[PDB]
């Protein structure tokens, strides 16, 4: 048991004396959070209520010198249940309409915290977020739809946003096969809204829906032709 | 769940002896496997299964304080479309792979009101078929009028059924009221194949099988209707 | 060096019950139920029964069901495999082995060669 | 039970060599086939585990593949030491053995 | 409802509190008989008061939205006048030990214009 | 004194435990036996593509920190003591919502025994994702799974493994049947690993094989629509010199098709592709189209010759269709 | 004094047949407070969710309000920041589904002003006053 209790000694210290209510480098420059999204699924896009729902694995991955440890060569993953115990970003979707962590076995989170100090925190969420649906050429047309996400609280200054690893932060947007929608392209965009009281970090995720002509060419065009 | 508002609606009551009356107010939608073969014609069985979870009979045990009494106010229950005919408690020992758990199993025999489907749902369609029935009248000499009144009932039929389907569940066997519109169509449709072979006897004696097709339909019919209510209604 | 030792070569004559006994070495023994494995010259290898030291419980193979009644000794760790009525068919080497997952059987025995004249 | 058909009854490929083997399912085993190498007089020793999985210290050589009901174990280049009984085995359900298959020159 | 233990003497005639005390002093646990599902508001903060004066006395108010059942018989419709009730009354309580009365202006009717009443 | 000792056993498990780490961290990997036991698999929701299923959920992993030695075997913890505990996060990596049923109090067992083992039962009511590709309905059989498996413990942290063999380890009541037109045919099970952003991972698939129960669709939409198909072939057997009654029956016959389709696909998501039965639908849409395009082509001729063609054709074109079209999509598994 | 403000991230839509309407706000609001008074290098401390508990908050209902809800996701959206003279500046994000009362006698043409009252619970006007 000398390397579980070791290991038990380094976490300790690690909480030990630690602030969750101020940011990483406080009084410093503006932590990098990187940012990974894998889209479980999409699904029920809601054109009467103009918004979809939307389920991701929301990883976001930044640097952290208080948590720093050397003692343990390998890669910690502590219990989901210390979320709660170590600052993360105040992240918070712009246009969702009501989301929820997945509940069952237990809160789905993760934590985990590299010997550099880098924390992988992740979350699998559901969401339905909503985005103003243009339907003047309905069925005949496309969904600019988005997940705009943003810091509530910091500001440039205090937190800077990215998506990690670029072009390949967001994943299995391919595998994704809507009822009616083909997800014909997605496109990440990274932004510093200017609000009033400052300059805030923006990250935008937009996927260019398009409609699949196939069952209203069924249902709607056909039998109106015939009569 | 249990009901919140004001407080959360739950009682304790430390008698002097030391019996412990806890109890709570619970909104439960519990499960009750229906089968809808003889829907509406149909008496539902609906059961609550209480048991206990983490302890075996050796450590707990489920009784119903009062043979029967421990249940009531079913008898005031006024269910929109139902009956309770019976309640019964049974309390059983199941036995599982781990040991003997308690169990108590209320029971509700509910009976579905007939007398609101009878006219909800039976009635249009009984008298749609008798409409079919008003063809046979009509002519053999000229009945492009019988074609057009044969072929609507059809129609209603359709809208009927369309209109029906949107409450009931898919299980695929026909249910005591799908069997009964769907063989209302199939009279229906033969009525409108009596008139096409009729019409095309006649175009190609005639008057014999004008009034054959007349006498037989409505006995034919009758018929149907007897097994099929002899058939359900028991 | 986990080893899965057996008692040994025997003879005996038909009819008479024979005991054979398999010693496991290093790893926790209650741990990973033990599967007892019979194999004639040149034929498949076919399982008897396995027995979960830990509870002691048993499934023996539908042919050999009454066949052969396994035990095992918590103190020495070793499990026992006892067979009744034998006969000359069943004369085989008989095999103790470990299933340490779902997948594969780890360790095997060294080899209990039985004979029936 | 399920039955553990070896279509190679055996085989006579020369040294360094190709050479394949097929392990039938009557039903579905998922992916928890396993095989097992029995030279003589020695008890059977695994080489591939979960199907295609390698077990730990065996040589690269051997690999395993297939689906369920469908399992072949194949060897790039055989060797002299590397000739013995072949005979897998599923666990999806209570264990059962195909029968074996040797390797001869 | 009085409270002899939550009596205070001093200048100040009455504590007007928000709902952070509720919890912390005695309730009635009232509830409605008739309550199919109900809830008490929350946004901002949860829509409870709380005042007590020197002599005891406690006002204790809250903001409900109560789906209650009423038995609507419909058996001449649409002509049925209903008397649909809001029964309440503390749980566990017996009659010995909670007692409810009225007082002449109880029940405040609001502007009956602008009512979902259609 | 029996109570006395429980509880000290009780009060000293968890002294100097931490349920931030798994068991034997750094050390060996967690091993976690697992079997579900389904009280009901819930209905099918087509139109969600989607199952509801009530499961006991078991699991058993090795601790040695949770070692103790007393008169009892095993212990009982209540929901309380099983949240200062290392429970293995397990999720359901197809789980839309799920409900952890706790009325009266939380439906969660923990029991120890005093070799360190743990059995964790729990009841759960999973509403998991089935993705349907109804490309053969109504006639189509589809394999919804319920792959689940550690959330943040890669497979070098912990591994899921059936606690009896494979096929013994997934279990369905006899009476757990509450599908509407669905029947579990059986279940079968896997285990394979899987490459994700932050690592790998074990997950244990499950596939419950369901085949969708025809007869509901046969009688309320099959019947209907190749009734009205016969009924437009019968307009050509009545005349041709009689003009306002085949019109009247041809139009009433085409009416009748636009409530058929509609009721059909209310059911159903708005997939693209025909699925099927939207194909069945559409081939006697254009038989009755094509009959009153017959009809009007006699009518503009204004004895019977043109119409005896159509008369043998109909009944023989539409026969053919019906029959291949039941010996396609039955056949095919 | 209670000094509100509304920034109305989104008009939500209008509940023709429930008669109300959703509507997304960031619903700002200061106040002067003593008691929270401090002298340090940085003028505005910027405080979490937990500490906005543990302090004085208006209680400012909305009076014609009906289920509303906060959002939560990720974390509760909400700031409070305390410059150093004590003007606390507590903004938050709501999804107010606020009642409208509708006369629906000039439909289609029909206009309706709908309203968003709000104001204290159990402070008077002699206590609070926005
Ligand atoms: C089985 O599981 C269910 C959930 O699956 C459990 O139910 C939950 O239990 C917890 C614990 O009691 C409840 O938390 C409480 O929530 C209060 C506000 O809840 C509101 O928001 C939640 C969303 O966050 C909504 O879901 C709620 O609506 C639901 O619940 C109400 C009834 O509450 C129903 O009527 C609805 O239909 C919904 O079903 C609400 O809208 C929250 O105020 C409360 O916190 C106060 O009380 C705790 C008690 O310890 C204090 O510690 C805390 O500090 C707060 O106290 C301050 O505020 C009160 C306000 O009155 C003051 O009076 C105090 O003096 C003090 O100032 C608590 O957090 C949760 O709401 C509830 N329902 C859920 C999650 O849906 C069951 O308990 C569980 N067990 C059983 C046997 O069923
Ligand atoms: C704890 O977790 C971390 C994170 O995974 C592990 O360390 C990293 O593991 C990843 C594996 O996914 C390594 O990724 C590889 O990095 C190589 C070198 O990267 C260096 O340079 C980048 C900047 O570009 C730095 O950010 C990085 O830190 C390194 O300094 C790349 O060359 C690799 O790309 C190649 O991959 C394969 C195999 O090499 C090739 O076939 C490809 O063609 C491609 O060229 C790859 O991207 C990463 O380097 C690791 N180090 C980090 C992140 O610092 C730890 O190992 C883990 N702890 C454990 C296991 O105990
Ligand atoms: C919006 O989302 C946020 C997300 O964080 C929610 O904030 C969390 O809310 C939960 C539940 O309200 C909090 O969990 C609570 O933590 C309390 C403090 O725990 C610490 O202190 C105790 C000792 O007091 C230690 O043992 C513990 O290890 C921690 O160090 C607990 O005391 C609470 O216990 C209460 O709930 C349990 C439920 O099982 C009961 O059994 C108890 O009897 C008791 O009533 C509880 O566990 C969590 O701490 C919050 N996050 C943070 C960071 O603090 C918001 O609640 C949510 N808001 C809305 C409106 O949705
Ligand atoms: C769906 O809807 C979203 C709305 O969020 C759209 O996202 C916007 O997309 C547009 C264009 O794609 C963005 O506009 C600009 O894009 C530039 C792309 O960079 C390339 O092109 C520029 C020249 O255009 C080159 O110089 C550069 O090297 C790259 O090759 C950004 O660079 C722009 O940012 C720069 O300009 C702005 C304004 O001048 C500055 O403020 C910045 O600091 C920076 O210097 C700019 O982003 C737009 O930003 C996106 N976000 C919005 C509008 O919120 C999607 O395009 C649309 N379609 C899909 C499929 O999603
Ligand atoms: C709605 O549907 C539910 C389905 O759950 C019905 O519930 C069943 O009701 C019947 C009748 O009430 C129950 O039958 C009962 O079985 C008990 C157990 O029998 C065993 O008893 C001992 C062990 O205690 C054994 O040694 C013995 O061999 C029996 O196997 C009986 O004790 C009950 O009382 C009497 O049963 C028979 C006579 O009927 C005799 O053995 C005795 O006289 C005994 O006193 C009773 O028979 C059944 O258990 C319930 N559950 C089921 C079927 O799952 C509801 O009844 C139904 N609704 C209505 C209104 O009926
Ligand atoms: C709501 O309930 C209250 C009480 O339950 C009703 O008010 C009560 O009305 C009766 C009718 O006269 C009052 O009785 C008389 O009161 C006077 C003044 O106290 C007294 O002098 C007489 O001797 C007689 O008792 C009664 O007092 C009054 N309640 C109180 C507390 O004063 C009220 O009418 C009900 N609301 C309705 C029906 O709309
Ligand atoms: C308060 O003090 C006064 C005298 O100063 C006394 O008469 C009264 O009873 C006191 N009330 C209490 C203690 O509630």
């Amino acid at each position: 048991p000398s390397n579980m209790s070791l290991v038990k000694e380094t976490v300790d210290r690690l909480l030990k004396g630690y602030d969750i209510r101020l940011r990483p480098d406080f009084g410093g420059p503006p932590v990098a959070v990187g940012m990974n999204i894998d889209i479980a699924s999409i699904d029920m896009v809601s054109e009467v209520n103009m918004d979809y729902t939307l389920t991701m694995y929301f990883q976001q991955a930044w640097r952290d010198k208080r948590l720093s440890y050397n003692v343990i060569p390998l890669n910690l993953t502590l219990d989901n249940r210390v979320a709660d115990q170590l600052w993360v970003p105040d992240t918070y979707f712009l246009n969702d309409k009501k989301s929820f962590v997945h509940g069952v076995t237990v809160k789905n989170r993760m934590i985990r915290l590299h010997p550099d100090g880098t924390v992988l925190y992740g979350l699998r969420i559901t969401t339905t977020a909503a985005c103003m649906m243009d339907l003047r050429r309905y069925p005949l047309d496309e969904q600019n739809c988005t997940l705009e996400i943003e810091s509530y609280g910091y500001t440039t200054d205090d937190i800077e946003f990215y998506w990690r690893g670029d072009d390949n932060a967001v994943t299995g947007v391919t595998k994704i096969e809507l009822p009616q929608f083909s997800i014909v392209d997605y496109k990440l965009i990274t932004k510093k809204v200017v609000f009033s009281t400052g300059s805030y970090p923006r990250l935008s995720l937009s996927f260019k829906l398009k409609r699949n002509i196939g069952y209203f060419i069924l249902q709607t065009y056909m039998p109106s032709i015939l009569i | 769940f249990v009901h919140g508002v004001t407080v959360k609606n739950r009682m304790i009551r430390l008698h002097p002896d030391g019996t412990v009356l806890y109890g709570l107010r619970i909104t439960t939608t519990a499960a009750c496997m229906m089968d809808l073969r003889r829907y509406p014609l149909d008496e539902q069985n609906c059961t609550l299964e209480i048991e206990s979870y983490g302890y075996t009979t050796d450590d707990i045990e489920f009784y119903w304080r009062g043979d029967d009494n421990a249940v009531t106010g079913v008898t005031k229950i006024e269910l929109p479309q139902f009956s309770i005919v019976d309640y019964k408690l049974i309390t059983k020992k199941v036995v599982f792979s781990t040991g003997s758990y308690p169990r108590l199993s209320l029971s509700f025999k509910l009976k579905r009101n007939i007398g609101y489907f009878i006219l909800q749902t039976y009635m249009p369609s009984i008298l749609i078929t008798i409409l079919s029935w008003v063809s046979f009248w009509i002519n053999y000499d000229a009945s492009a009028a019988r074609v057009a009144l044969g072929i609507t009932t059809v129609l209603t039929m359709t809208t009927i059924n369309t209109h029906l389907r949107e409450t009931l569940p898919k299980i695929p066997y026909v249910k005591a009221i799908d069997m009964y519109l769907m063989g209302c169509f199939v009279f229906v449709f033969m009525a409108l194949l009596e008139y096409a072979l009729v019409n095309y006897i006649f175009f190609g004696d005639v008057n014999a099988i004008d009034r054959w097709s007349r006498i037989f339909f409505p006995v034919v019919f009758s018929f149907f209707n007897i097994v099929y209510w002899l058939y359900y209604v028991n | 060096e986990i080893q899965l030792q057996q008692s040994g070569p025997e003879l005996v004559k038909p009819g008479t019950s024979v005991k054979v006994s398999c010693k496991a070495s290093g790893y926790s023994f209650t741990d990973y139920n033990m599967y007892w494995v019979k194999q004639s010259h040149g034929k498949s290898l076919e399982w008897i029964g396995y027995i979960d030291p830990y509870n002691a419980d048993t499934t023996y193979n539908r042919e050999f069901k009454g066949k052969a009644t396994l035990t095992v000794d918590k103190s020495s760790s070793t499990a026992f495999m006892h067979l009744n009525s034998l006969t000359s068919e069943d004369s085989a080497v008989y095999y103790c082995a470990r299933k340490r997952n779902n997948f594969y059987f780890d360790y095997w025995g060294q080899g209990t060669p039985l004979t029936v004249s | 039970y399920i039955v553990m058909t070896q279509s190679p009854k055996s085989m006579s490929m020369s040294l360094g060599e190709r050479v394949t083997l097929s392990c039938r399912a009557s039903e579905y085993v998922g992916s928890y086939v396993s095989w097992y190498q029995q030279k003589p007089e020695q008890s059977p020793k695994l080489l591939i585990y979960g199907a295609s999985n390698r077990y730990t210290g065996v040589p690269d050589r051997f690999a395993g593949s297939g689906s369920a009901t469908d399992f072949t174990l194949t060897i790039t280049s055989v060797q002299a030491e590397d000739l013995a009984d072949y005979h897998c085995g599923q666990t999806y359900n209570y264990p059962t053995f195909g029968g074996g298959t040797k390797l001869e020159i | 409802w009085y409270d002899r233990r939550l009596k205070f003497n001093s200048t100040i005639k009455v504590l007007r509190l928000n709902s952070n005390m509720v919890g912390k002093i005695w309730i009635p646990d009232t509830f409605f008989r008739n309550s199919k599902k109900a809830d008490a508001h929350w946004i901002t903060t949860p829509n409870r008061m709380l005042r007590i004066w020197n002599d005891g006395r406690v006002l204790y108010t809250l903001r409900l939205t109560i789906d209650a059942e009423c038995q609507l018989q419909l058996h001449n419709f649409p002509m049925d006048e209903h008397s649909c009730p809001l029964e309440f009354s503390s749980y566990g309580y017996p009659r010995e030990e909670i007692v409810y009365q009225w007082k002449r202006s109880s029940v405040e009717v609001g502007d009956t214009r602008s009512w979902r009443l259609y | 004194d029996n109570t006395t000792v429980f509880t000290r056993i009780l009060d000293r498990l968890l002294d100097g435990y931490d349920n931030r780490l798994r068991p034997g961290l750094g050390e060996r990997v967690t091993e976690v036996k697992t079997d579900i036991f389904v009280t009901s698999f819930g209905p099918v929701s087509d139109h969600d593509m989607e199952y509801t299923i009530d499961v006991f959920f078991r699991q058993s992993w090795k601790d040695e920190r949770l070692k103790f030695k007393g008169p009892m075997t095993v212990l009982r913890l209540n929901n309380l003591m099983a949240s200062k505990i290392w429970t293995p996060d397990t999720f359901f990596h197809n789980g839309k919502k799920s409900v952890a049923h706790n009325m009266t109090m939380p439906n969660k067992l923990l029991r120890i025994t005093e070799d360190g083992t743990l059995l964790y039962t729990m009841r759960l009511t999973v509403r998991a994702e089935c993705p349907m590709h109804l490309e053969d309905f109504p006639m189509d059989a589809h394999a919804c799974p319920l792959k689940f498996g550690s959330y943040a413990y890669t497979r070098a942290e912990v591994v899921y493994e059936w606690t009896r063999e494979p096929a013994r380890s997934v279990v369905v009541a006899e009476d757990g049947s509450r599908l509407n037109q669905y029947d579990l045919l059986g279940q079968t099970v896997d285990s394979g690993i899987v490459q994700s952003s932050t690592g790998e991972y074990v997950v244990m698939t499950t596939h419950f094989h369901l085949k969708r129960k025809i007869g509901y669709f046969v009688i309320q939409t099959y019947l209907p629509c190749i009734m009205t198909v016969i009924l437009s072939q019968v307009s050509f057997w009545l005349n041709r010199e009689s003009v306002p009654a085949r019109t009247v029956f041809g139009v009433t016959t085409v009416l009748t098709m636009t409530t058929l389709s509609i009721s059909a696909r209310n059911s159903l998501p708005k997939v693209a592709y025909a699925t099927a039965m939207d194909w069945f639908i559409a081939v006697c849409y254009a038989f009755v189209f094509s009959a009153l395009i017959e009809f009007a082509t006699v009518n503009y001729f204004t004895v019977s010759k043109i119409d005896r063609l159509s008369r043998i054709a109909f009944p023989l074109l539409f026969g053919i269709f019906n029959l291949v079209y039941w010996a396609t999509y039955l056949n095919r598994e």
